[PDB]
């Protein structure tokens, strides 16, 4: 029974700031070792910082040496982790993890869950739902939406209304170079039901206030 | 600075199976060498630390082995909590910390044929001034699939961009779109798009393809 | 009673060169880290096979400190496993090294304006140094067929070359006094301890 809580993550700027915090709980925080290890999206874990036990020691990795700053208050059984001038690379996941002490060396023994933190120079825009409509394939058919252009994550995607569930996909974005996001989602029906049921994807980004309903239809000609 | 090599960059193998994953260290590490798990959206995990001494509350089927430069995890029977990627990380450059690139375990299971379809950009969007090429795999096995586009037989590279799902719940198949971005002036000086697909599961590349405003 | 002399090792008024690296014993003294913890003005500073923070609460046999002056381009070749002049013909620390290395720049200490040459390091050797070797012999190195009778001239160089350490040097050229604290701890009563007794 073990358990880490980060917290304090969000979306910035680049050059801003950033203040981070891991709250322990149920071990002697004082009397470990702390670790920060983030994770870009879709990349791997990367280190970043120790700090000692009683906080007179401090330690960073090359990419954020002279540029983060670790610190911790024992009383208030508490992690600190100041980003000044946040850079694009430092979009990532960042993770607190007590060190263990089995070794002489540096081990990572329990994993807190972690905190968003993303670097991006874009205002908050509403998404851009477009149709993906089929044909005349000759099987069974797909159609979907496209969720072009919007910031920041993330966008909830559903077919009429929660009703078509199976054969559902909804893919992750993928941030295109305009700094905005793009989003696939689709669902596959058999080519008969095409004239008689009808298809509507719900599209909603919170963070905007934007709730979209798009209608899809085969492609006429 | 210190490097790791986790091979093989993905494998497939079923229930029960003996699972083994390799980890080699540009320079020898004593045995400072740890292997960690992560589930797809969970945070990483503990399971072996220093080469081969089993974390508290991991599972016995779990074993490391290894000393110098080419380490070793070994799950005696893979069970279907453990299909995660597995991650390495060396310790012994303490103040540069550096970790594996991984290897995923998916599960294993029939070769599946894609169903490959292609979008052309909505007539809505045109009109804003970008337009998306979307080709769809669907329902695939294994990850690996190559999807070239082609534009008046012209090979595409750099002007699109992919997404994968993770190995479905259901029939434990990927799917795949292909997001080819571009212009409004660069849309109607071609004519010819196509989307042509390579699988393990296709006797020959299928191509799906559509000129442009002819329906 | 009697600390660990680290003081007369990092401030003393002068370093040697990097193939006659000069070496200091560090045993029977309480070892005071904290030098190592106030100091920010250390450059590169990375330990390997222990960590610094659990280093202050650990009792070993010897310590050695080891302490030449490179340049910046030079410093990732002091660690196990590299390649180089440096580590090639100067300075060779063994794979399974178990300490620490700190350099700083001392551009301000180690520069004249005439560009200060009595720095020196090894340009040629027959084979490469043994871990913890300390080569400091001037023999004419033969590079071509004909033998060099302890003359120089065709094929026969003299080993030894100089560094040019000047103000205006880049970065990459400039001085970094280099220390390298390597840690044994045998089968024998451990002499060097931290404040933890
Ligand atoms: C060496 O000098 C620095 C200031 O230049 C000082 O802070 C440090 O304490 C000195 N070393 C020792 C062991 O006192």
């Amino acid at each position: 029974e073990v358990q880490l809580v980060e917290s304090g993550g969000g979306v910035v700027q680049p050059g801003r700031s950033l203040r981070l915090s891991c709250a322990a709980s149920a071990f002697t925080f004082s009397s470990y070792d702390m670790h920060w290890v983030r994770q870009a999206p879709g990349k791997g874990l990367e280190w970043v910082a120790v700090i000692s036990y009683d906080g007179s020691n401090k330690y960073y990795a090359d990419s954020v040496k002279g540029r983060f700053t670790i610190s911790r208050d024992n009383s208030k059984n508490t992690l600190y982790l100041q980003m000044n001038s946040l850079r694009a690379e430092d979009t990532a996941v960042y993770y607190c993890a007590k060190d263990g002490g089995k070794l002489w060396v540096y081990y990572f023994d329990y994993w807190g869950q972690g905190t968003l933190v993303t670097v991006s120079s874009a205002s908050t825009k509403g998404p851009s739902v477009f149709p993906l409509a089929p044909s005349s394939k000759s099987g069974t058919a797909a159609l979907g939406c496209l969720v072009k252009d919007y910031f920041p994550e993330p966008v909830t995607v559903s077919w009429n209304s929660g009703a078509l569930t199976s054969g559902v996909h909804t893919f992750p974005a993928v941030l295109q170079s305009s700094g905005l996001y793009s989003l696939s989602s689709v669902v596959t029906v058999p080519s008969s039901s095409l004239g008689t049921q009808t298809y509507i994807c719900n599209v909603n980004h919170k963070p905007s206030n934007t709730k979209v309903d798009k209608r899809v239809e085969p492609k006429s000609c | 600075d210190i490097q790791m090599t986790q091979s093989p960059s993905s494998l497939s193998a079923s229930v029960g199976d003996r699972v083994t994953i390799t980890c080699r260290a540009s320079q020898s590490i004593s045995s400072y060498l740890n292997w960690y798990q992560q589930k797809p959206g969970k945070a990483p995990k503990l399971l072996i630390y220093a080469a081969s001494s089993l974390q508290s509350g991991v599972p016995s089927r779990f074993s490391g082995s290894g000393s110098g430069t080419d380490f070793t995890l070994t799950i005696s029977s893979l069970q279907p909590e453990d299909f995660a990627t597995y991650y390495c990380q060396q310790s012994y450059s303490t103040l540069a910390l550096t970790f594996g690139g991984g290897t995923k375990v998916e599960i294993k299971r029939t070769v599946a044929a894609p169903s490959v379809f292609i979008f052309p950009p909505s007539d809505e969007q045109l009109k804003s001034g970008t337009a998306s090429v979307v080709c769809l795999l669907n329902n695939f096995y294994p990850r690996e699939a190559k999807v070239q586009w082609k534009v008046d037989n012209a090979l595409q590279s750099g002007n699109s961009q992919e997404s994968v799902t993770e190995q479905d719940s259901k029939d434990s198949t990927y799917s795949l779109s292909s997001t080819l971005t571009l212009s409004k002036a660069d849309y109607e000086k071609h004519k010819v798009y196509a989307c042509e697909v390579t699988h393990q599961g296709l006797s020959s590349p299928v191509t799906k393809s559509f000129n442009r405003g002819e329906c | 009673t009697n600390l660990c002399p680290f003081g007369e090792v990092f401030n003393a008024t002068r370093f040697a060169s990097v193939y006659a690296w000069n070496r200091k014993r560090i045993s029977n003294c309480v070892a005071d880290y904290s030098v190592l913890y106030n100091s920010a003005s250390f450059s590169t500073f990375k330990c390997y096979g222990v960590s610094p923070t659990k280093l202050n609460d650990l009792c070993f046999t010897n310590v050695y400190a080891d302490s030449f002056v490179i340049r910046g381009d030079e410093v990732r070749q002091i660690a196990p496993g590299q390649t180089g002049k440096i580590a090639d013909y100067n300075y060779k620390l063994p794979d399974d090294f178990t300490g620490c290395v700190i350099a700083w720049n001392s551009n301000n200490l180690d520069s004249k304006v005439g560009g200060n040459y009595n720095y020196l390091y090894r340009l040629f050797r027959k084979s490469n140094l043994k871990p913890f070797e300390r080569d400091i012999s001037t023999e004419i190195y033969q590079a071509g067929s004909t033998p060099c009778n302890g003359v120089e001239g065709f094929n026969c160089y003299f080993p030894l070359q100089s560094y040019g350490f000047q103000p205006t040097n880049g970065v990459g050229y400039q001085p970094y006094r280099v220390v390298v604290l390597s840690f044994e701890l045998l089968h024998a009563p451990a002499t060097v301890c931290g404040p933890k007794k």
